[PDB]
Order: C-alpha cells, then structure tokens, then sequence
C-alpha cells in the first residue's frame, strides 16, 4: 500500500 | 536548541486537541 | 496505536519513520533529537529470532510525516544513514533491557513547520514528570488493532 | 489494519510493581510501564510497527516536549492489566551522550 517514494533516494 | 517548541503550536501559541489532558495529570 | 485518534498536522513534528528500501514499507518510529540525530529502539535494527537486522543500506528515515503510505511532497524530508550505534548492553535474549539505538544521518536536516527536535530530560526534568499517574503521549503508525 | 495517518495517545505511566506483576517477563530500571489499568476503562496501547517511537511529555514549567521514552514492548496490544513498555530515555543519558561527541 506504501505510494512508491522518488528514485533520487536510491 | 529550540527542542521541543513546535512550530505551529507553542511558537504561535497554540494548543493541540488534547496537551490539556497531560497537564491535568500532573494534579 | 490501538484507539487512539489522528495526529493534527504539525503536532508531533520530530515523529520519524524508519522506512525499509528492500521491500518499500515502515519498519518502526524514530525521533529526531537534533538536525543530524535520530533515535529509535533497538530492536527495529537487530532482533534475531525474527532476523530483523538491519544496515545503513537497508534503512531510510522518513522525517515531517503524517500520512502513513504517500510520499508527502513539499512536506517530508528522506535521509539516508551515514551511522547506526546500538546499545552494548542491549539484551535481546531476554527482556529488551537497553532497547535504545542511536542513527546518525548522512546531510542534516533542515527544520520547518513539520521537522523539529524534541527535548531529551534532565534529571530533574525526569525527577519530576517521570511519575505514577502522570500522562505522557504516544504517536505511530502502527498496527490499530493485535491482528 | 493500519491507519492512513499517524496516530496519537495519551497514557499514564504506572507503578513499578503494577508493571513487574503484569507479566512473566523481568523488567529492568530502564524501562518504565504505561497505559490504563482494567478498572480505569480507558483503553490505549502502542503495538506492532509503532516501536521506536516517542513517549514524550509535555514540561509545565517550561512548555517544552521531552522524549522521557521509547516504545519498546508489550504482550499483544491492549488487554485488560497489561501494560506498554518503554526505553527509560533518561537512565541511557549518559550512553547516548557518550555516542554524540563521538
Ligand atoms: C519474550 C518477550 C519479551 C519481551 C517482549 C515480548 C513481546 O511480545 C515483544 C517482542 C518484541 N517486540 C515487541 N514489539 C511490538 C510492540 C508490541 C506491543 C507493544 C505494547 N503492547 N505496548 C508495543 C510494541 C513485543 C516477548
Ligand atoms: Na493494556
């Protein structure tokens, strides 16, 4: 259930 | 440190919903 | 929390997650303490008879929350650790005794209306509010119900 | 299940031998115990995922927060005489004081 989170954070 | 002083609370002076209930226990 | 109520925004603002990358989802609370400090139990890091042992590389914290499950943009702040300290003494084998873990963050954090550190107790301050029948507050993102 | 937002509760600590004699499990002077006694009726508890997590007090003298605890462990969540225990903050002062110098 947990929105994907930015890819910047590796 | 400015710990423990919230910044949309105790800074504007305000309380939340229920701090009162902590405070009240301390009788 | 089990029958608790929602936070209001802004209410608890050193409120952390500590956050898994390997598969994405919450692994525990943690609170902020300083702009590079991070404080947890140590039982979210190492606790072996349920494999729980956690890196650096394992773990995100997840500061400025209020929603469990979104990536709250604008609001919340990732880090990354740069270095994880247990207690010594920490008995996992038997009765948590020590459960406490410090986590140091890779780049400070910068505070805002929804990231800010709380206070740890002087002895005094323990002295006085750390007694029978006083109330004390409790904030997470846990399980609402035992299963 | 779980909530959409985090969740927040009120409790007050209890006894020592309250705590000592609501479980099988031998407590130490770094832990504290919290929550309603069966009597009381007000239910409350920390649980699964929230470990970690502050129990922090409100200061009356100076208005400031204090983490006096970490929500550690409890036996299921929220029965009737149990109790939630946490990391007595302070008595690790010195620890956590030796790890932040370096
Ligand atoms: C053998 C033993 C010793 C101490 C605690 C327990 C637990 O059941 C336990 C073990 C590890 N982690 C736990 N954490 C989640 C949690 C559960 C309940 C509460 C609470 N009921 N206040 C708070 C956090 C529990 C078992
Ligand atoms: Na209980």
């Amino acid at each position: 259930d947990f929105e994907e989170i930015p890819g910047e954070y590796l | 440190a400015d710990c423990g002083l919230r910044p949309l609370f105790e800074k504007k002076s305000l309380e939340d919903k229920t701090e009162r209930e902590l405070l009240e226990s301390y009788i | 929390i089990v029958e608790g109520s929602d936070a209001e925004i802004g209410m608890s603002p050193w409120q952390v997650m500590l956050f898994r990358k390997s598969p994405q989802e919450l692994l525990c609370g943690a609170s902020l303490i300083s702009d590079r400090w991070v404080l947890t139990a140590a039982h979210c890091l190492l606790y072996p008879p349920w494999d729980k042992n956690f890196t650096e590389n394992d773990l995100l914290v997840r500061i400025g929350k209020h929603s469990r499950t979104r990536y709250e943009r604008n609001i919340e702040k990732i880090s990354m650790l740069e270095k994880i300290y247990i207690h010594p003494r920490y008995n996992w084998r038997e009765n948590l005794d020590r459960d406490i873990a410090l986590m140091k963050l890779k780049k400070p954090v910068a505070f805002s209306d929804y990231i800010h550190p709380v206070c740890l107790p002087d002895r005094e301050t323990a002295a006085s509010l750390l007694q029978a029948g006083y109330k004390g507050r409790v904030t997470g993102w846990g399980n609402l119900k035992e299963t | 299940g779980q909530p959409s937002v985090l969740q927040v509760v009120n409790l007050p600590i209890v006894e020592r031998p309250v705590c000592k004699d609501s479980t099988r499990i031998r407590i130490t002077d770094n832990m504290f115990c919290a929550g309603y006694k069966p009597d009381e009726g007000k239910r409350g508890d920390a649980c699964e995922g929230d470990s970690g997590g502050p129990f922090v007090m409100k200061s009356p003298f100076n208005n400031r927060w204090y983490q006096m605890g970490i929500v550690s462990w409890g036996e299921g969540c929220d029965r009737d005489g149990k109790y939630g225990f946490y990391t007595h903050v302070f008595r690790l002062k010195k620890w956590i004081q030796k790890v932040i110098d370096q």
